[PDB]
């Protein structure tokens, strides 16, 4: 086993920032993981290069992964619209991890999110299927262009992204 | 009708 990295390289307005890499969590979550990964790639056709976070609050989360309509409404899954809830075995421990966005139970599409604090609140509602490998501090970074109600001061995109390994 | 996790805000 080895499981994906995955990274996204961010662009705040067009001007590259940084790059964020992710272990996804395959040989646990290997469902989410993989629909994760191929929308990283974008084998299948579509996915997550150049869509933007489009909600972002300081001190909870970073959310993107709408790339059809690119404000929480739309985003599809390599399965179809929507699949359902795989496990809910890892937690959200802290900093750093890599949760399914979703509209209630079973309703997982692209939308994602990137934890800057222990959540626990959302545990048993949202997939837990990776964590930040390198660019915390990107992902801090980030942070200073949300807001309570998490819309963001800058427009925030996934100017490239892939698998490294 | 917007996905995502619940915020602390809209909790309290």
């Amino acid at each position: 086993m080895v499981n994906p990295t995955v990274f996204f390289d961010i662009a705040v307005d067009g001007e590259p920032l940084g790059r964020v890499s992710f272990e996804l969590f395959a040989d646990k979550v290997p469902k989410t993981a993989e629909n994760f990964r191929a929308l990283s790639t974008g084998e299948k056709g579509f996915g997550y290069k150049g869509s933007c976070f489009h909600r972002i609050i300081p001190g909870f989360m970073c959310q993107g992964g709408d790339f059809t309509r690119h404000n929480g409404t739309g985003g599809k899954s390599i399965y179809g619209e929507k699949f359902e809830d795989e496990n809910f075995i890892l937690k959200h421990t802290g900093p750093g991890i890599l949760s399914m966005a979703n509209a209630g139970p079973n309703t997982n599409g692209s939308q994602f999110f990137i934890c800057t604090a222990k959540t626990e609140w959302l545990d048993g509602k949202h997939v837990v299927f990776g964590k930040v490998k390198e660019g915390m501090n990107i992902v801090e970074a980030m942070e200073r262009f949300g807001s309570r109600n998490g819309k963001t001061s800058k427009k925030i995109t996934i100017a490239d992204c892939g698998q490294l390994e | 009708v917007h996905a995502g996790p619940i915020a602390p805000g809209q909790l309290r």
